[PDB]
């Protein structure tokens, strides 16, 4: 699976950016749906962004979470719960207000998808 | 025993039957291509016959097909043409059409079964290389047409057009069987194609036609003869020149008094600013200049 | 929702990629499908890119707006449109042809979405 | 169509990003699914990345993003030759193998907005 | 007028035609066997035309094909071989192919109508019957192949391998076409079947390679060009014994010295105990135990 | 597949009953659908029967009984095949013309049961 977790620049974490991939890719492996080794995570700070409409300054994070379909509703929806506990608490803050955390699963159609091992 | 599963593998059956026809009229390259497809479709079977229980082509497969394709694909630089310019072109595209209906079955198996999506691509990639070969046949037996116009086999050139090569096919430089028959000196070539459709008036990299050619040269039975099946004995090439102009410059007199006769206009500017007769007198020719004029 | 516009770095503008971010925003607030606060966008700047195999000089701008499932066919089409005209507006030129501003509009799923506030 | 590709930092290509995203245009266009000026593309190398939980690790990963229409042999075989095309670029990375792959996904073709300014 | 009705006629009338197009590929009794199966393909479209109003084939045209089938059977002895192995036997796998479409179609009928079973054990057993008819066509190719490497004849076994001949085919006693050219002395053929693929290390019934026929009966000119392709100078026969024995016990010094240069050895033991040295000695040759030591 | 061949005491054979169920083993065979160590046939005699009511008469049928999976087509031409075997096996018998037939059956493949000892 491939996970992507952006956070705007002016969001503060507890962690480095590092340490919350290495805790992402934890979680999930610890669903028991993937292998250790298939679990490509990467991280981005966004420094061109706007929230909403209003003058007061904000910051977010988010990810997405993209894997090979198969998986139930359950499945998908624990999954992103736990992703949004370990992104949750690695917040400390940012912006004049709380920060919204949020993670989306998503399926890759299967029978497409092409990978080979160099 | 589902019918997607019967009718792919019959299908699959029945392209590959026709392949070992078609493998009998190719070189020993697409032989071997066509024999190692052969080993696929077979692979494929395996795959689907089995509802995916046995592993079928790998993706290896698909991209010898692809390196193939690739090859090929910059050998053929199609306007629109219609199946089977040639007798092996032919059995090409039966192939392909073949392959087709076996893609849409084995396809349809996919969507139902929700396997052999590798195979479908493969069989998809396939038709792609079938095209090609067959249009790389009909341009081998153009480029032969072309070889025979410019060696001066005229049985060679006829037999090539029989069999389908193109009397329209032209080299890198723009040159048709035609032009080459033109500018060699063999009007028999030169009317052979021209009974078989050449187009008489078909402009090289130049902007020369077979009547340029032969004007130059001093060829005078093409040149009339060229005439008589719609040459536009006024076409000018890149420069503005007539085939007159070149005929004239030359000092080509008899070729001259033919083009005059149907209705070269010894007046014409190239874009230089020079007319024919201007030329005659440029060159000190009081025996052109009494023909221009 | 979630926003992103991607430019290339040939791409001028008329604004800045801030001002493009805000207007993009209020384009989408003006829908009344969305709260103000919930809305967030980023911008990125293309330096690694191609367009087409040819040896001519192109600039090329992009948006995908991904949102929560539940809306028809005419407001994501209407959205989409609203993007576009704005992105198409900010656009001052690029390349040595015309610039080709596109828009997405897709759906998350709802079910399996999971959020968090810090 | 829109493809992204990712590349870890610490994976090495035999050749530059640009002339991946050219090879990757002309695999895309080769399809005969795709009109030459549409084809669009762009080239990320991942600065803050893991792969796993346990050592060095380099991947390639691609995203094709087309207008719906198109039937599984077509997406497949598009992934397929776009994986060919990035996995042969591949020089090394890590300390092990290389993963490299593609997905295709479809855009609603009724939603899409279009303009060229 | 229903389409199950309709699609089956239509599909066994595709199938007439192709038959009519394989049998100018044939001889004189396949000619025959074909259009007593056209005239029977009619017969069945009578029955299925009509919803069984008309009566189709009987039971004798099914043992018809039956006996057939048991003639043909015998000389098809089966390793997995491709579709068209010849240009001949490629238009019978063509006719086979459509024969099998043309069942499933029926098959459809007669689950929907009642009618046509009879007609359906026919088609079935006629896809059989060409499939065989087909294999003995190359195994006939086959055949042709050994009798022309045999003569001798260059043009022979180019020709018969350009149709589609197995350069890999062999006779009751496990004789290729490139045994027969060893064993015979024909270093033209040995050369051009080596040239399209026939395997050097092909073993006959006693375990013999060409090169053990070579060595054995004195063709020195054989054995320098089937080591040249890679055959195995230490391949031994059923009894142990190696090229090099052969020669050895032949007395023939010359290929002794070929196969020694290229790695033959000379201490090997068969299986009674014997090494081509000893063999020197045992019959007094003083020449070739200097050779050999 | 397991074959039973049933002749009336009267009706007089070509060959030996041992003959003709070889001979049915190897058509049975020549189908392509059977392995050749798994075709089991049996011939037996009738001593006590009756054909009708009213006259010397003499019978033979057979009865195959296969695994289910096979077709119509199938089923039809292993029957014929065997009726000509078997017809041909036929010498005489009775005061008139003698009836051969053959039916072909299908066992339940999920319940069925085998082991070698």
């Amino acid at each position: 699976p491939h996970l992507v977790i952006e956070a705007t620049a002016n969001l503060r974490l507890e962690t480095s950016p590092g340490e919350l991939l290495e805790q992402a890719n934890k979680a999930l492996f610890a669903s028991g749906q993937f292998g250790e080794a298939d679990i490509k995570s990467r991280f981005v700070t966004l420094e061109a962004y706007r929230q909403g409409t209003a003058a007061v300054e904000r910051a977010y994070l988010h990810a997405c979470l993209s894997i090979l379909d198969g998986r139930d509703i359950a499945t998908r929806t624990l999954l992103g719960a736990s992703l949004c506990a370990v992104l949750a608490e690695a917040v400390a803050g940012g912006g004049e207000e709380g920060v919204q955390v949020s993670v989306e699963v998503r399926e890759m159609e299967r029978l497409s998808y092409a990978k080979r091992v160099v | 025993k589902d019918s997607p599963i019967i009718e792919a593998n019959g299908t699959l059956d029945e392209l590959t039957s026709f392949i070992g026809e078609a493998k009998h009229y190719v070189d020993e390259e697409m032989k071997g291509i066509l024999e190692e497809i052969q080993n696929d479709i077979y692979k494929i079977m395996g795959e689907i016959g089995s509802k995916g229980k046995i592993e079928g082509i790998s993706e290896e497969r698909i991209a010898w097909l692809l390196k193939l394709i690739l090859r090929y694909m910059e050998m053929v630089n199609l306007s629109f043409v219609l199946p089977g310019g040639t007798l092996e072109s032919a059995k090409l595209d039966v192939c392909r059409t073949i392959a087709r209906r076996a893609l849409r079955k084995v396809l349809t198996v996919t969507r139902e079964f929700g396997i052999g999506a590798e195979a479908a691509a493969y069989l998809l990639a396939l038709s792609d290389l079938l095209f090609l070969l067959a249009r790389v046949i009909e341009i081998e037996l153009g480029k032969k047409l072309l070889e025979a116009a410019r060696a001066g086999q005229d049985d060679e050139v006829r037999i090539l057009m029989a069999n389908g090569a193109d009397v329209n096919a032209h080299d890198d430089q723009g040159s048709t069987p035609l032009h080459l028959a033109a500018w060699i000196g063999h009007p028999e070539i030169v009317e052979v194609l021209l009974k078989h459709g050449a187009d008489v008036n078909a402009r090289d990299t130049d902007g020369w036609t077979p009547l340029h050619l032969a004007a130059d040269n001093g060829h005078l039975e093409i040149v009339e003869v060229l005439l008589k099946y719609g040459a536009d004995v006024n076409a000018q090439d890149a420069y503005g020149l007539t085939p007159l102009h070149l005929a004239a410059d030359r000092g080509h007199l008899e070729i001259v008094e033919v083009l005059l006769k149907h209705g070269a206009d010894v007046n014409a500017q190239d874009k230089f600013g020079k007319t024919a007769f201007d030329i005659s007198i440029d060159n000190g020719n009081e025996d052109l200049a009494e023909i221009l004029q």
